[PDB]
């Protein structure tokens, strides 16, 4: 089936340098973006690298500007990071996600098990919201705020919601903040307007705890919220 | 051995029975209506993908995805409103005659001069669509393809036989053995209930989806009829011929209602598809121009004329906002 | 624009360009659209060369195909329009047919219908008189006056099917658009792929001439 | 013979069927017609705003 | 300080040539070139000759009967200060370069001291307006004949009579006629079938024909109402130079670009058909079309190069207009502008166009004996026609570049000697007959006009079928 490993973790001394291999099997490499986003030990998740489509475009998050390449060779299903002058900032586990761009598309609708990497006018999502216990059964409502328009000229808002659950990759739940993901339970709803949103999951149960990002995705570099650690 | 006398007598008792109903003439009755004024259409996109003649369309119910089948051997979904295309699905069989778009927006039937109406997948996992099934059966070849729901599929062979399948193993659960010669084209009800198909002996039969009875049989036209599509309300139905003479029939009256032909037009008719409000029918013809008659009056009311070569396909979207019409230009202009 | 609908626009372009690759790739090879009345032996030029069947064969570098849709009965007048724009029209015929019942008129009047039809108006018609030996063999039995009763010449094998040649050339209305080449199947020899490529050759020449605003 | 026995047979099954007056069925499409021809943006040319074309 | 004592005698001529002399006595001593009244007259009368050019004859009148017709005060005679002398020096420096000022002209510092007294205010000859048959009366350094100041050389050219202008003008009227009407009939042709004749290397051939139509209109901007009398013509009667000016208008810089770009585009498309042809015929056969993916490239070369070209030549400024021709085009007056800018392109198309032609016939001949197969008597036919087709056309191409470079050299070599000899007819005008040396010949400029109308014309003889 459709599967992401990557391997070539492990420590580095600072200043040192390290090629991560994104190994994609299962499905059409070619023709899919393909990501790249961290997360420091105990924080939220960062946007980091980009590649589209035939290496076409490319993007960059403006903390690794150049002292990152990232490159892709479609014929064997690879994707590589070239990353030098590694700071101490830069620990993290480093997932490589999909994302398709069409009409009606889920982009980010996988991720993979992801990598250890240890060292010895942006729009920012302020999710005001970081912990709150829930009983299984009820209905409790998750809250994100944007600092910008997100109801685009286009008529749809850009912010998807994504669920971590406990030492896992986190799986999509909604794109554009009304439709539901592939293979997701239907308790799972968004709703909201412009610079104000909300999960409003129902009837919650057992192996659903965890944190919700909400990644905005308007525009470039993609920025993430804090995350609601839903405890029991 | 002699019954074919009785089958003449029933005919003439038929013919009988619906001329001794007729009373109303519709262009009499609709003698008050003011006419439409004149409406002219402006291309608002020129969708230009293909490199060869391109044979149909079929607006998917979200109003906004065309999917239109070339001779190219690759028939792409184009994007309405961005003008830009979200597959190329690569058809292992060159030659295609029909496509079809499942009203739930998953599933798209290519179908062509090789028999097999070949469905395709395209909210898939893995990016990339496949073939799901490949409807094998039919001796003749694929003339339309229509979707019922996204597990039956009605088609129209060129064995002078329509047969609704079974997308879940691929197997005919029935088949309709009425017609004489081809059968040029085919539209479903709005209510997905009864079909009629417009044979190419100057028939056009109307179905029952579910038993399999043709219920009524219509006649009027003397050459080949290539359209048919039923009026948005279900009791009565275009017919595009060869005659140049877009007949509207009725369900219910049985019989011929008013005939749209213009003295100064020879060339025969491609496809006819009312608009949302069922009062001005359109009609692709081989003068290189799709007309617009108003279907209560039979006056034209305007010319769309874009196409360097004859129109082939044309759908009107289901709420009414814009036609296009597929010509063999390998550009397909979108009206409004 | 947006974020998104840019990534869109590049997949646009991305298979946009796909497409424009895959027509010149499908433009490269020639097409032959190969007619032939019921028996007339198209198993036999189908076998020499190599609902609808698609044949792929080579010979000095250029890629042929040929679609032998005789195998298939419906309205000849319906689904015919999908081949204007083919090259030729490998049109074979049963030389042996001229005993049989009617058949020869049959094949004759298939030809007719085939090479005044509206769409065909400019593609150059090969035709190829098989199965010459059954007919070289048979004329000493039968005469030719058994199909052709107006026929006035000599029961030579050489003048009599020079007759039935000349009588299928004469068939075509329009002739300064569309020549029609001729050549009886060398069963021992493999001249009939050659007389194809010299066929299909010639009217690419013609065509590419004309193209370039000279002729 | 069997085709044309088939035939008479579907004839006969056509023939005992309710027709309508051509009157109520043309009153019938002319009403459905002119009822709905608020939401057609080909009759009556919705302003630029609505229309996305 | 300006005071010599020195013997005068009574005056016996009053006159200043338009004015009285309001004193009773004159000297000749500050008259180094005349020596007693009759040669000062006699001199006075020579230097009279300066009729001609107002803005110097009415500032050296005073000079002239100043410096003959001083005034004595008992024995002194008065030398002029710097003022008179620093008049006409640098803006009236006709003399020197036609005799030379004498010894008595040249104002030393003892001949004419610095700032005393004049006394020749009194008399003021401001009303003297001159400017014979060749030349009319302007007000601007720009657009006068730059060796005579005041006066300018007419709109009308002086070396041809109105018979030969008016013979040159039935000429082009009649040859541009021929060559619009032959190109507007392949417009017709091409028009007629159009999307089946949209096949590129013919649409080429349309354009060609279409650019050198757009000329050959541009040739007949002339023959209106007056239409050269706006054209050619200046608003005040001279010839037209240095097209872009901040005061004339846009009357022939636009007759100029219609004419010069069409010509350019022409050429350059004929260039780009060649290409098009050896790079087609090189894959006769083989159902190969190379030149099917790079028709935007073709465009926008052959559309930009003759655009960057004109803007280059109105940016240097040398476009200018001629009274035959009736048509502004560039550099009349400088040969080198017009030999770079008209010849260096037609080197090139002629050199490029050769090459990539015969190396198409050698293809197409080469076409049998690189043919696997054999070729159908019917094809080799075609072949050997359209093989021949180029050969003519080919040799027919070198003629009408031969004889346009034969047509200018032939302009350059006596460009130097026409210029002396009009000047000095002019000048010998400015005597008083004597005529000019050599006149260039309309038989030139008539074949120059039937070089590029011959081109013109070659482009349209593919479509005769
Ligand atoms: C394209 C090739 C084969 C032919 C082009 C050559 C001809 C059309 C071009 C090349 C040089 C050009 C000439 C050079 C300059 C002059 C002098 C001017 O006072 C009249 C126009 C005239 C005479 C030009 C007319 C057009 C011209 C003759």
């Amino acid at each position: 089936d459709v599967q992401l490993v990557e391997s070539g973790g492990g420590l580095v001394q600072p200043g040192g340098s390290r090629k991560l291999s994104c190994s994609a099997s299962g499905f059409a490499f070619s023709s899919f973006g393909m990501h790249w986003v961290r997360q420091a030990p105990e924080k939220g998740l960062e946007w980091v690298a980009y590649i589209s489509s035939g290496s076409g475009t490319i993007y960059y998050a403006d903390t690794v500007k150049g002292r990152f390449t990232i490159s892709r060779d479609d014929p064997k299903n690879t994707l590589f990071l070239q990353m030098t002058s590694l700071r101490s900032e830069d620990t993290a586990m480093y997932y490589c996600v999909r994302s398709i761009y069409y009409y009606g598309s889920s982009p980010f609708d996988f991720w993979g098990q992801g990598t250890t990497l240890t060292v010895s006018s942006d729009i920012v999502m302020t999710q005001a919201t970081s912990s709150v216990p829930v009983t299984p059964g009820e209905s409790v409502s998750i809250s994100c705020r944007s600092s910008k328009s997100l109801l685009h000229s286009n008529g749809n808002t850009y912010l998807y919601w994504f669920l971590q659950r406990p030492g896992q990759s986190p799986q999509l739940l909604i794109y554009r903040m009304s439709n539901l993901a592939s293979g997701v339970p239907d308790r799972f709803s968004g709703s909201g307007s412009g610079t104000a949103f909300t999960l409003t999951i129902s009837r919650l149960e057992a192996e659903d705890v965890g944190v919700y990002y909400c990644m905005q995705h308007l525009e470039y570099p993609l920025t993430f919220g804090a995350g609601t650690k839903l405890e029991l | 051995d002699q019954l074919r006398q009785e089958a003449e007598q029933l005919k003439n008792q038929i013919r009988d029975a619906r001329k001794a109903c007729a009373d109303a003439t519709l262009s009499q009755i609709t003698n008050n209506i003011d006419p439409v004024g004149r409406i002219q259409m402006r291309t608002r996109r020129t969708l230009r993908g293909h490199l060869a003649k391109i044979y149909a369309m079929h607006w998917g119910t979200d109003s906004r995805l065309l999917v239109s089948a070339s001779q190219d051997g690759k028939l792409i979904i184009w994007d309405s409103y961005t003008t830009n295309k979200v597959h190329a699905i690569p058809l292992r069989s060159s030659w295609v005659m029909t496509c079809a778009y499942a009203p739930s927006g998953n599933y798209v039937a290519c179908g062509g001069l090789d028999n097999i109406c070949s469905i395709y997948n395209l909210k898939t996992r893995e990016g990339n669509v496949r073939v799901s099934r490949e409807l094998a059966g039919h001796t003749g070849y694929l003339s339309c393809c229509r979707f019922l729901d996204d597990n039956q599929i009605v088609t129209s062979s060129g064995d002078t036989t329509c047969a609704l399948w079974d997308i879940e193993t691929g197997q005919q659960t029935t088949t309709f053995t009425g017609h004489t010669g081809d059968v040029m084209s085919l539209s479903l009800a709005p209510d997905t209930r009864l079909f009629v198909s417009g044979a190419c002996d100057a028939s056009a039969k109307l179905w029952d989806v579910r038993e399999g009875m043709c219920r009524q049989t219509f006649t009027g036209h003397e050459s080949d009829i290539n359209a048919i599509c039923f009026f948005p309300n279900g009791n009565a139905f275009a017919t595009g011929s060869d005659d140049a003479t877009c007949r509207l029939f009725d369900l219910r009256a049985d019989q011929e209602l008013m005939t749209y032909s213009h003295d100064n037009i020879i060339c025969g008719i491609t496809s006819v598809s009312f608009s949302k409000s069922g009062r001005l029918l359109l009609a692709g013809y081989d003068d290189f121009n799709c007309n617009v008659w108003d279907a209560l009056k039979a006056d034209r009311a305007g010319v769309l004329a874009g196409h360097d070569n004859r129109v082939s396909c044309l759908g009107v979207t289901d709420d009414g906002m814009a036609v296009a019409t597929g010509s063999w230009d390998s550009f397909l202009k979108i009206w409004n | 624009l947006s974020a998104e609908d840019k990534a869109a626009v590049e997949r646009s372009k991305m298979i946009d360009r796909n497409l424009r690759e895959d027509g010149e790739k499908a433009a490269r090879e020639v097409k032959l659209l190969l007619l032939g009345a019921g028996e007339s032996g198209k198993s036999t030029i189908v076998k020499q060369m190599k609902g609808i069947v698609e044949t792929h064969f080579t010979f000095k570098d250029l890629h042929f195909k040929m679609f032998d849709v005789g195998g298939q009965r419906s309205e000849r007048k319906k689904w015919i329009h999908c081949f204007e724009g083919v090259t030729a029209i490998i049109f074979c015929v049963a030389l042996s047919d001229y005993d049989l019942v009617n058949r020869m008129h049959e094949s004759m009047k298939l030809f007719d219908s085939i090479c005044n039809n509206k769409w065909f108006t400019d593609t150059s018609i090969i035709l190829f008189l098989n199965k010459k030996d059954l007919f070289e063999e048979k004329i000493k039995k039968s005469p030719l006056t058994i199909c052709y009763p107006e026929y006035a010449g000599s029961n030579t094998y050489e003048e009599a099917a020079a007759y039935i040649q000349c009588q299928f050339e004469d068939l075509n209305k329009r002739k300064d658009t569309k020549e029609i080449y001729t050549h009886f199947t060398c069963a021992t020899d493999t001249k009939n792929v050659q007389f194809v490529f010299d066929a299909v050759t010639d009217v690419i020449i013609k065509n590419n001439l004309k193209d370039c605003g000279l002729f | 013979i069997a085709q044309a026995r088939k035939l008479v047979e579907q004839l006969k099954m056509e023939a005992n069927i309710d027709r309508i007056k051509v009157s109520k069925a043309a009153a019938d499409l002319m009403a459905y017609c002119e009822a709905h021809a608020k939401e057609d943006p080909l009759l009556t040319p919705v302003p630029a705003s609505e229309n996305p074309f | 300080h300006c005071g010599r004592a020195a013997p005068c005698e009574p005056l016996r001529y009053n006159v200043c040539l338009g004015s009285v002399l309001p004193y009773g006595a004159t000297s000749t001593l500050l008259a180094g070139d005349s020596d007693s009244q009759e040669e000062a007259h006699g001199k006075l009368v020579l230097w009279s000759g300066l009729r001609n050019a107002p803005r110097c004859w009415a500032v050296i009148q005073p000079l002239l009967c100043a410096v003959y017709m001083p005034k004595c005060e008992n024995d002194r005679v008065e030398l002029p200060s710097r003022t008179l002398c620093q008049a006409t020096r640098g803006p009236c420096a006709i003399v020197e370069r036609e005799r030379g000022w004498p010894d008595f002209l040249r104002c030393t510092p003892d001949r004419f001291p610095e700032g005393c007294t004049n006394e020749v205010q009194n008399i003021k000859f401001n009303s003297s307006g001159q400017c014979e048959v060749p030349l009319v009366r302007t007000d601007n350094p720009k657009s006068w004949y730059e060796d005579v100041e005041g006066c300018g050389i007419q709109c009308q050219n002086p070396l041809f009579t109105e018979a030969e202008h008016q013979d040159m003008h039935s000429y082009i009227a009649a040859f541009g006629a021929v060559t619009g009407l032959c190109t507007l009939f392949t417009l017709a042709t091409f028009v007629a079938d159009w999307r089946n004749s949209n096949r590129y290397p013919a649409v080429i051939l349309f354009y060609v024909n279409a650019c050198f139509f757009v000329g050959s209109i541009g040739w007949l901007a002339q023959f209106m109402d007056g239409a050269r009398r706006e054209i050619v013509c200046r608003a005040d009667g001279t010839m037209r130079l240095g097209e872009p000016t901040s005061n004339e208008t846009l009357s022939c810089v636009i007759i100029f670009v219609i004419v010069y770009y069409a010509l350019m585009a022409g050429v350059v498309w004929f260039v780009v058909l060649t290409y098009a042809w050896h790079t087609s015929f090189k894959a006769l056969g083989t159902t190969y079309q190379p030149l099917s993916g790079k028709t935007s490239y073709f465009h926008l070369l052959t559309w930009s190069l003759p655009f960057v070209l004109t803007v280059a030549i109105l940016a240097v400024a040398q476009v200018d207009g001629r009274s035959v021709s009736g048509i502004c085009f560039v550099g009349y007056k400088n040969y080198r502008y017009r030999a770079g800018f008209v010849l260096a392109p037609i080197g090139l198309v002629l050199i490029v166009g050769g090459y990539f032609l015969i190396r198409g016939v050698m293809t197409l001949f080469s076409i049998k004996s690189n043919h696997p197969g054999l070729l159908s008597e019917k094809a080799a036919s075609k072949i050997n026609e359209t093989m021949l087709r180029l050969g003519i056309f080919g040799f027919l191409a070198f003629g009408f570049v031969l004889i346009t470079f034969s047509c200018h050299f032939y302009d350059f070599f006596n460009q130097a000697e026409w210029e002396r000899s009009f000047r000095d007819y002019v000048l010998c005008q400015a005597n008083v007959d004597c005529e000019i040396k050599n006149r260039p010949s309309l038989l030139v400029e008539k074949i120059n006009l039937f070089a590029m109308f011959g081109t013109g014309i070659a482009m349209s003889t593919w479509v005769w079928t």
